[PDB]
């Protein structure tokens, strides 16, 4: 199925992986604690990123869920986060949400 | 551990410099 690639440069994910979390679809407007809005679409797995920082909680847009900034392991651009469950009784236990900005096709 | 925030997507950073670096790639 189709590659979502790194806008700036590598493909990230492909359409085969993208679920809805929430109910809110696969990708909707979620903001941040600044007001940037991040149009976050969901996927099970993603290739080629890179992890910045430790896991965290706060403002984290998928309730039970933690974020890890995830960046193109090829030119360094952020392209989202990696959430992991802090509790086992959740499914899935990981995924990854990317913002729509830095994948190419445009969706 | 990581005092120095990128506001835009929640990146921290140990080293000022690596802010920077970090903020410039968002343009
Ligand atoms: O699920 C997600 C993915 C991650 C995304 N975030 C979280 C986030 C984003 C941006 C900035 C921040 C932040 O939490 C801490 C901090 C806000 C509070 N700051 C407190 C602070 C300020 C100055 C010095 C030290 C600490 C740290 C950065 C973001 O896009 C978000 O809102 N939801
Ligand atoms: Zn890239
Ligand atoms: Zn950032």
């Amino acid at each position: 199925s189709t590659s979502l690639s790194c806008k700036q440069c590598t493909e990230i994910t492909t359409k085969n992986e993208i679920f809805s979390l929430s109910l809110s679809g696969p990708m909707a407007a979620y903001v941040n604690p600044h007001g940037y809005v991040h149009e976050t679409l969901t996927v099970y797995k993603a290739s080629n990123l890179n992890l910045i920082g430790r896991p965290s909680t706060e403002h984290s847009w998928f309730p039970g869920y933690a974020w890890t900034v995830a960046q193109c392991k090829i030119c360094a651009s952020h392209i989202g986060w990696k959430f992991t469950a802090t509790k086992k009784d959740m499914s899935p236990q990981k995924f990854w949400g990317l913002t729509r900005s830095a994948l190419l096709p445009t969706i | 551990e990581r005092p120095f925030h990128c506001n835009q997507c929640g990146a921290s950073f140990t080293q000022k410099g690596n802010l920077l670096r970090h903020i410039k790639l968002h343009s």
